[PDB]
C-alpha cells in the first residue's frame, strides 16, 4: 500500500501516463481505505499482483530514467519510487545499485556526503538540497555525478600538496584512499620518468624506501581507517619499490625503457577543461581514462608479475573495445586481476555469476543494465552458460563492441532502443576443461581475448603480505611456506580434494592475521594459521606427512570453548572423544575465519552431530541467537532453489534460497542483528547447484540473481556443506569452501550406544529398568557379537555402526510395551525376558537382512556369545511366558469364493 | 565412378554426401566454361574444383589422388598402373618395391618419396593433374544456387571470411545467431524480409536449433537475385538434416596447409616502416600457424592462431610506430608484447612460452639483414621510398621465394625424425584409405 500510494497516489502528473492503471489504482484505493476503515473500527493482495502487471513497463520507464534501477528488484523498485519524502529507503539501496557505498550521509534535509563499505566517509563539495515535489531519479543523478566531482576534488588537493614537497604521512589521515592513491601513483609514474631521464635510480630507492619504513613505522599507532588506508598504501609502495629495483637491477637503457613500457603508468592533463577526463591511465603505449567513480577503501591486491601482464593484456583487449577473458584452474587470481583493473581504473567492476539458467533474456537484460550505465562487466564463470545461450548473445556482445568502438549512442537488444554509455566494457573468466561445463563457440571466442593464468607467484604474495603485517622476518618465512606447500603437494597420497593452490595460502593468511594477537608476530602464529587451514582437510597417513614435514621445515589456552563444547555434547547426550573433540576444534577453529564449510566423511560418520554441537557451544559461549536452515539441495530443482522468472508476464519468483537471503537481509523485526545464520545443504555436492553460489562463497559475497538482484552476503551468514563424497565436486567449489574430513567415525560403538540408550530415554521405576536395559548391553559381548556380525552375507549393504539405530530402537520400543506386565514378577524373570527381547532385537537389527541359514547362524552365535534366556528361530512371548511359533498358528478353511 | 566414389566419401562422414542435382550442374557448367578426352579433362578439374572445398584437406588430398589415379588408369598403359600402385604401397607401407622405369613425372615423384618427403608427394599430384583452385569466394560467384552452409572444426570459424566476401561484393550481413526463440522469431522476419527486397543473411550455429532446421529452413528451401543465405555448422557436431544438406551448397574452411602459401593470403588480406612490420608480423603468424600442426614436437598441446591475433598485433605495431617517431623502435617491447600478450595468452605452457618467445626473438631482431628463413632474406626499408614501392618490393621477394620439399622441419627449425613421424602416420592413412577405395 504505501508503495502504490508513492508511486500513484502522492506524486502528481503521474497517473496520467496510464490512465487505466490509474483508474484499477483508484478502485483498489477505495477497497483498501474500505478494509482499513473496518479493521480500525487474501483478495485485496491478489488484487495488488493483479494490477502490478501493468506495473512492468512503468518500471521498465523508471528504469530507463536511472540505469542503476537494473541491480534492484521491483520490490525494491517500489520501495525506493515511493520514499516520496522519507529518504531513507533509498540509502539502503546504494550496495545494490554503486558496490562500493554503503549508505548517504543526511543532514536536516540534505545530503552531506556518503559512506563507503569499509567506513570511509567521502564529503562532497557542496550539499545536494532535497525538495518535498523531487523523486528519486534526479537526485540520484546529480548525487551520481557530485560523487564524481568530490573525488576528483580530493585527488587534485592531495596531488598538489604532493607537489608541494610535503610528505605523504601527513596527508594520508586527511583524504580518501583514491586520491591518495591517484595522486601518489602519478607523483611515482613523474619520479621515475625523471630519474629514467638520467641514469640515477639509487637515490629515489632510498627515498621509497625511507617513505615504506615510515608508514610502517606509523601503521601501528593509526585507526582502522587509517589503518586500511595505510595497508593499501603499503600495497602500491612495495609495488613501486619493486619496480624502481628492478629498474636499478636494469644493465642498459633499452631494457629498462621496455620494463617502463611493461608497466602502469597514470598521467595527468592539463589542458583539458574537463575535470573528470583529466586522468589516463597508460600501459604499452595504450591509453585508457579514469572514471573517478567512488572505489573506497578495498582489499587491494599485490602486483605479482602474472598481474601486470594481466593488466597489459586487458588494456590491449579494452583498448579496441574488446573483451577480458581469463581461463585457467581454480584459485588463481582471474576475478580478482578484473576488479583490481577497475580498481585501478577507477570504476566499481559489476561481477556476474554465469548460470545454466541464465537465458537470453536474462543475459540480454544484463547487458543492456550494464551498457546503459557503462559499468564494467565480469562475467564470471562463463563456461556454467549453455551452449546455444553462448552463442545466441554472441550477437549482442559483437553489437556492443561495434557500438563502443564506432560511437554508436544507442544500440537494439531485446526489441528496445536504449542509450550506449562508452564507458562500458565486458569482460569473462572462465575454467576450460572441466567435467558438465559447456565450450564456447569460436564465433564467441573470437570477440574475447584469452589469457592463461594457471601458475601464480604465491612466494611474492606472501613475502608482501607478510611485510605488511610487519613481520621481522618475511623472505624466508614466505620462501618456506611455499616450498612446504610444494612439499606437501607433492609428498600426500593424491586425492581428488588436496589442493593447494594461492586460495589456501592466502586463508593462511587470513588465519594468521587476527592470531598475532596471541602467538606473536613470527614463525609461531604462521605454523599455528598452517595447522589451523590445512590440517582438517588431510586424512590420516598424509596427517603424519604433515607432521613430518612441518617438524622438517619449520622449527616449531581455548579452555572456554573446549568447556562449551562438552557442555553441548552433554545437553545433546554425545561423548567428548578425543576424535570427536578433535573435528569440533577443526570446525571451530577453521569457521572463525572462513564462512563456507564443506563436511566430508562416510554415512553416519558424525557431520550433522559435529556442526551442531559447535553452534550450541558458539551460542551458549557469545550469548547470541542462531538460526539453523537445512536445505536438501538435489530434492529441489534448481528453479525452486535460487528462483525462476515467469516467462508468462516477465516476474521473478524467489527461489528458497534466495528467499532465505532477502529474509535476513531485509531485517524487517530487527531479530537478524546480533545472530549467527547457518545454512546447511544436506546432500550431494552436484556442480550445476553448488557453482551457481560461486560469487557467493568467494570474497566476492554476492548473489547475482538471474533478474539482476544483487544480494550481498553479510559476515555472520555461513553456509554449510554436508555431503558423503566429493567424487563430482570441481575444484572450484573446493578451494573456496575451508573444508573438514571424516576420515574414520568420531563415535565408539559403546559411546553410540550409551548416546542413543539416553536419548530413548528421553524421549519416553524407570531408573531400575533403565538400569537393568544398561546393563544388559555388555559392551564385552557387544564387542564380539558385532565382530561376528561381519562375517555374514547381506543384502542392502550397511555397516554395523548403523544399525544400532534400529536396536536401540526396537528394544526400547518394545520394552515400553511390555512394561504393562512388568509389576508382578520376580527380577529373575524380568532379567531374562529383558535379555531375549534384546536378543531379538540384536539379530532382527544386524542379521535382518539376511537369510534364514544365516539368521540361524546369527542367532546360535548371539546364543553362545551371551544362564541367560536362549533365544530361538521361533522363540517368542505370549500374554509373560516363553513359546514358540509352532502353537501360534490358527486353523484356516477357505470357502470355495 | 566419380558419383559412386562421392557417395563412398558421404558414407565416410554425413557432410559428404552429394546429390545429383549439384552433379549435374557441374557437369553442365563444364560446357558452360581428340575431344572426347578433352571433355573428360574438363569433367574432372571441374569436378574436382566444385567438390574439393566440401571436404576436409586429408580427403582433398584423398580425392585428388584417386581422381588423378581413375583418370591416368583410364588413358595410360598398364606398367605406368603397377607403378602408381607400388608406389602408393610403399607410401601406405603395405607393399615395398621400386616402380618399373619406362616416363619424367614418375621420376620426380620417385625422388619426392625416396627423399622421405610425404606431404610432398601427397600434393604432388594436386601439383600435376589440377590446375585449378576454388575458395569461397569462386564458390559463392560460381554457383547458381540460393542457399550456403559452411562447415568447420570447433575452435575455428570462417564468419570473418564471409564478412570480407560480403565487403568485397559491396553487400550487407545479418549476423543471426541460433539458439533461443527470440533469435529464431528474428530470422524468421528477416528471412522474409531479404527475401522480398534482397540482402544477404548469415546464420551461425545452426547445429543448435535442429528442431527449427528441420521444420522451417528444409520446408523454405525446399519451396531476389541479390539475397543470399549462409549458415555455419560444426563437423564434429549433430547430425544435419540430408534433405537440407543436399539442396545447399557445402563449403569446408581449414587453415591454408602451407606456408608462403599462408604468407601470400596474410599478405593480401591487406609509411613504410608499417608495411614491414606488417609483412614481418604475416610471416611471424604463418610461421607459427605452421609449427602449432605438429602436436607432439611442435608445440606442448594444439593452440589456435586466428585472425584476431594478427588483428591485434597488427594494431599494436602501428600504435608503437606511431608513437615512437623517433625511429629508435623499441624491438625488445614489441618482442616481449607480441611473444606474451597478443600470441602468448591462449598459451598455457611455459615451453610453449619459451618457443614463442624464441620464434620471436627470430623474427623480430630488428636487425638490417634478417635470414627469417633459410631461404630468403629482407632488407629493412630505406629512407627515401614510399608506401607503393615498399610493398611492391615485398611482393617481388615472396614472388620469388620458393618453397622446398623440406619446409616443415628446415623453416620451423626442428629436428627432422619427429617431422617424418608426422608425415609417415599422415601419408599412411591416406593411402591405406585411398587403397580401401581403390580396389572397389
Ligand atoms: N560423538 C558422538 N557421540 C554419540 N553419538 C554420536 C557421536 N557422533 C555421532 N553419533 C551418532 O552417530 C549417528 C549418525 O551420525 P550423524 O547423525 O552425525 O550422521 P551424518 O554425518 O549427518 O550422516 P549422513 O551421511 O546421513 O548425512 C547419530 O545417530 C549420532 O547420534
Ligand atoms: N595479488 C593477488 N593476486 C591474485 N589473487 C590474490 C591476490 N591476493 C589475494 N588473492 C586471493 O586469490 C583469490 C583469487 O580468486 P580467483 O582465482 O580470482 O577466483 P576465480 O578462480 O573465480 O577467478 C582470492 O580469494 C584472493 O583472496
Ligand atoms: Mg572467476
Amino acid at each position: 500500500w504505501l508503495d502504490l500510494y508513492g508511486i500513484l497516489g502522492e506524486n502528481l502528473d503521474i497517473q496520467n501516463f496510464l490512465p487505466l492503471e490509474t483508474s484499477k489504482f483508484k478502485s483498489l484505493t477505495s477497497e483498501y481505505k474500505m478494509i482499513t476503515t473496518r479493521a480500525f473500527q487474501k483478495l485485496t493482495i491478489d488484487s495488488l499482483k493483479m494490477i502490478k502487471s501493468s506495473l512492468s513497463t512503468f518500471l521498465e520507464r523508471q528504469r530507463r530514467q536511472f540505469p542503476r534501477f537494473y541491480f534492484l528488484g521491483n520490490d525494491d523498485l517500489l520501495k525506493i519510487i515511493g520514499s516520496g519524502k522519507h529518504h531513507d529507503q533509498v540509502s539502503k539501496f546504494m550496495k545494490k545499485m554503486f558496490g562500493s557505498i554503503e549508505s548517504i550521509i543526511f543532514f536536516e534535509d540534505s545530503i552531506t556526503g556518503v559512506r563507503s563499505v569499509e567506513g570511509e566517509v567521502l564529503n562532497l563539495n557542496e550539499k545536494i538540497e532535497l525538495k518535498d515535489s523531487i523523486q528519486a531519479q534526479e537526485w540520484l543523478n546529480i548525487l551520481d555525478t557530485e560523487i564524481k566531482l568530490s573525488v576528483f576534488t580530493q585527488f587534485r588537493d592531495c596531488l598538489g600538496q604532493l607537489k608541494d614537497g610535503t610528505d605523504i604521512e601527513v596527508v594520508v589521515s586527511k583524504y580518501i584512499f583514491q586520491a591518495i592513491l591517484l595522486s601518489a601513483q602519478v607523483m611515482w609514474t613523474e619520479l621515475v620518468e625523471k630519474c629514467l631521464q638520467t641514469n640515477e635510480f639509487s637515490k629515489y630507492w632510498k627515498e621509497v624506501d625511507m617513505k615504506i619504513k615510515g608508514l610502517l613505522d606509523k601503521l601501528n599507532k593509526s585507526s582502522d581507517n587509517v589503518k586500511k588506508k595505510i595497508e593499501a598504501l603499503l600495497v602500491e609502495y612495495l609495488h613501486f619499490n619493486n619496480v624502481i629495483g628492478q629498474l636499478k637491477n636494469c644493465s642498459t637503457k633499452e631494457e629498462a625503457r621496455l620494463l617502463w613500457a611493461k608497466v602502469q603508468k597514470f598521467y595527468q592533463k592539463n589542458d583539458t577543461l574537463d575535470d573528470l577526463n583529466s586522468v589516463f591511465i597508460s600501459q604499452s603505449g595504450y591509453l585508457l581514462q579514469y572514471k573517478f567513480e567512488y572505489i573506497g577503501i578495498p582489499e587491494r591486491l599485490i602486483y605479482t608479475p602474472l598481474l601486470l601482464v594481466g593488466f597489459a593484456t586487458l588494456t590491449d583487449s579494452l583498448h579496441q573495445k574488446y573483451g577480458g577473458c581469463f581461463f585457467g584452474p581454480a584459485g588463481t587470481g582471474k576475478t580478482e586481476t578484473v576488479k583490481a583493473f577497475g580498481q585501478n581504473l577507477g570504476r566499481v567492476v559489476v561481477v556476474f555469476n554465469c548460470d545454466d539458467s541464465f537465458d537470453y533474456q536474462v543475459l540480454s537484460r544484463l547487458l543492456v543494465g550494464i551498457t546503459q550505465i557503462g559499468a564494467w562487466g565480469c562475467f564470471d564463470e562463463f563456461n556454467r552458460l549453455d551452449e546455444k545461450v553462448l552463442s545466441a548473445v554472441s550477437a549482442n556482445i559483437q553489437q556492443i563492441q561495434n557500438g563502443l568502438q564506432v560511437g554508436k549512442s544507442h544500440i537494439t537488444l531485446l526489441e528496445e532502443e536504449t542509450p550506449l554509455s562508452p564507458h562500458t566494457a565486458v569482460f569473462i573468466t572462465l575454467n576450460p576443461g572441466y567435467n558438465g561445463r559447456s565450450e564456447l563457440p569460436e564465433n564467441l571466442k573470437k570477440s574475447f581475448r584469452e589469457f592463461s593464468m594457471k601458475s601464480p607467484q604465491s612466494g611474492t604474495i606472501a613475502e608482501m603480505i607478510l611485510q605488511i603485517m610487519g613481520f621481522e622476518d618475511s623472505k624466508s618465512l614466505a620462501s618456506k611456506i611455499v616450498h612446504f606447500l610444494e612439499l606437501l603437494s607433492s609428498k600426500c597420497s593424491s586425492m581428488n580434494h588436496y589442493h593447494f593452490g594461492l586460495r589456501t595460502l592466502k586463508g593462511v593468511l587470513r588465519n594468521c592475521s587476527p592470531l598475532v594477537s596471541e602467538f606473536g608476530e613470527g614463525e609461531k602464529t604462521v605454523v599455528e594459521s598452517l595447522k589451523r587451514v590445512i590440517l582438517p582437510s588431510l586424512g590420516d597417513t598424509d596427517e603424519l606427512v604433515f607432521k613430518d614435514e612441518l617438524s622438517k621445515i619449520f622449527d616449531s589456552n581455548s579452555k572456554a570453548i573446549v568447556q562449551c563444547l562438552k557442555d553441548a555434547g552433554q545437553r545433546s547426550g554425545f561423548s567428548m572423544s578425543e576424535e570427536f573433540l578433535k573435528k569440533c576444534m577443526q570446525f571451530y577453529y577453521m569457521q572463525k575465519t572462513q564462512q563456507a564449510l564443506i563436511l566430508v566423511g562416510k554415512a553416519g560418520c558424525g557431520k550433522t552431530a559435529t556442526w551442531k554441537t559447535v553452534i550450541d557451544a558458539m551460542a551458549i559461549f557469545d550469548g547470541h541467537a542462531n538460526v539453523v536452515y537445512v536445505i536438501d539441495t538435489k530434492v529441489l530443482t534448481k528453479e525452486s532453489l535460487y528462483g525462476s522468472m515467469l516467462k508468462a508476464t516477465l516476474e521473478w519468483r524467489d527461489g528458497l534460497f534466495t528467499s532465505i537471503l532477502r529474509r535476513v537481509n531485509d531485517d524487517i523485526t530487527g531479530t537478524f542483528k546480533n545472530s549467527r545464520i547457518w545454512v546447511v545443504f544436506d546432500s550431494d555436492l552436484d556442480p550445476e547447484y553448488v557453482e551457481a553460489m560461486n560469487s557467493v562463497l568467494d570474497d566476492n559475497k554476492i548473489l547475482t540473481l538471474p533478474n539482476g538482484e544483487r544480494l550481498p552476503i553479510p559476515p555472520n551468514f555461513r553456509i554449510l556443506f554436508e555431503t558423503d563424497n566429493l567424487d563430482h565436486t570441481t575444484p572450484a567449489t573446493i578451494t573456496r569452501c575451508g573444508l573438514l574430513w571424516f576420515s574414520t567415525d568420531v563415535c565408539s560403538i559403546s559411546s553410540k550406544i550409551d548416546h542413543l540408550l539416553n536419548k530413548s530415554y528421553e524421549a519416553l521405576e524407570l531408573d531400575k529398568l533403565k538400569d537393568l536395559i544398561s546393563d544388559s548391553f555388555d559392551m564385552a559381548s557387544l564387542t564380539n557379537i558385532f565382530t561376528c556380525s561381519n562375517d555374514l552375507v547381506h543384502i542392502l549393504g550397511v555397516r554395523t555402526f548403523n544399525k544400532l539405530e534400529t536396536a536401540v530402537q526396537l528394544a526400547v520400543h518394545l520394552i515400553s510395551s511390555y512394561r504393562q506386565w512388568f509389576q508382578n514378577l520376580d527380577d529373575k524373570s524380568l532379567k531374562d525376558v529383558i535379555t531375549l527381547l534384546i536378543k531379538r532385537s540384536l539379530l532382527y537389527a544386524l542379521a535382518g537382512d539376511s537369510t534364514g541359514e544365516s539368521q540361524r547362524a546369527f542367532i546360535q552365535t548371539i546364543n553362545t556369545y551371551f544362564d541367560s534366556q536362549e533365544l530361538s528361530d521361533y522363540s517368542t512371548i505370549v500374554i509373560l511366558s516363553f513359546s514358540s511359533f509352532c502353537s501360534e498358528i490358527p486353523s484356516v478353511s477357505l470357502e470355495a469364493h | 565412378k566419380i558419383f559412386s566414389m562421392l557417395e563412398k566419401f558421404g558414407q565416410f562422414h554425413w557432410f559428404y554426401g552429394i546429390s545429383i542435382g549439384q552433379f549435374l550442374s557441374c557437369f553442365k557448367r563444364v560446357f558452360i566454361k581428340t575431344r572426347v578426352d578433352e571433355i573428360l579433362w574438363l569433367l574432372y578439374q571441374e569436378v574436382y574444383c566444385q567438390f574439393s572445398t566440401a571436404l576436409d584437406k586429408k580427403f582433398k588430398m584423398i580425392m585428388a589422388m584417386t581422381m588423378f589415379c581413375l583418370y591416368k588408369f583410364d588413358i595410360e598403359s598398364e606398367q605406368y598402373k603397377e607403378a602408381v600402385l607400388t608406389m602408393i604401397g610403399v607410401l601406405s607401407e603395405s607393399s615395398d618395391g621400386v616402380p618399373k622405369l619406362t616416363n619424367d613425372d614418375l621420376r620426380y615423384l620417385w625422388d619426392y618419396v625416396t627423399t622421405k618427403s610425404y606431404i610432398s608427394a601427397l600434393n604432388w599430384f594436386k601439383n600435376e593433374f589440377f590446375v585449378d583452385e576454388w575458395n569461397i569466394a569462386d564458390v559463392v560467384a560460381n554457383s547458381e544456387n540460393n542457399y550456403f552452409t559452411m562447415a568447420s572444426e570447433r575452435d575455428v570459424d570462417g564468419t570473418f571470411k564471409l564478412i570480407e566476401l560480403a565487403k568485397a561484393s559491396k553487400e550487407s550481413l545479418k549476423i543471426i545467431p541460433l539458439g533461443s526463440i527470440e533469435n529464431l522469431n528474428y530470422a524468421q522476419e528477416e528471412i522474409s524480409k531479404s527475401k522480398i527486397e534482397g540482402g544477404w543473411i548469415l546464420l551461425q550455429n545452426i547445429q543448435m536449433s535442429l528442431s527449427w532446421v528441420k521444420t522451417y529452413l528444409h520446408k523454405h528451401v525446399e519451396e531476389h537475385e541479390k539475397f543470399k543465405m549462409f549458415m555455419t555448422c560444426h563437423l564434429t557436431g549433430d547430425k544435419l538434416p540430408a534433405p537440407l544438406l543436399q539442396r545447399t551448397d557445402r563449403v569446408v574452411y581449414e587453415d591454408i596447409p602451407g606456408i608462403l602459401d599462408t604468407v601470400k593470403d596474410l599478405w593480401g588480406s591487406q609509411g613504410v616502416w608499417s608495411v614491414y612490420c606488417t609483412f614481418l608480423l604475416s610471416w611471424f603468424h604463418a610461421l607459427i600457424t605452421a609449427r602449432t600442426r605438429l602436436v607432439p614436437h611442435g608445440f606442448s598441446k594444439k593452440y589456435y592462431f586466428n585472425d584476431c591475433d594478427f588483428q591485434f598485433a597488427s594494431v599494436y605495431l602501428e600504435n608503437v610506430l606511431a608513437t615512437n617517431s623517433t625511429n629508435n623502435i623499441p624491438w625488445a617491447q614489441v618482442r616481449d608484447h607480441i611473444a606474451t600478450i597478443v600470441y602468448g595468452g591462449k598459451i598455457d605452457e611455459e615451453k610453449d612460452l619459451e618457443v614463442v618467445a624464441k620464434l620471436c626473438a627470430h623474427v623480430f631482431c630488428g636487425s638490417d639483414n634478417l635470414q627469417i628463413v633459410p631461404g630468403v632474406r629482407i632488407p629493412q626499408p630505406l629512407l627515401q621510398q614510399s608506401e607503393e614501392e615498399e610493398r611492391a618490393r615485398l611482393t617481388a621477394i615472396l614472388s620469388n621465394t620458393i618453397e622446398p620439399a623440406d619446409s616443415l622441419s628446415s623453416w620451423l627449425q626442428l629436428p627432422r625424425e619427429s617431422i617424418l613421424d608426422y608425415e609417415r602416420l599422415q601419408a599412411k592413412e591416406v593411402a591405406s584409405s585411398t587403397e580401401q577405395l581403390l580396389q572397389e
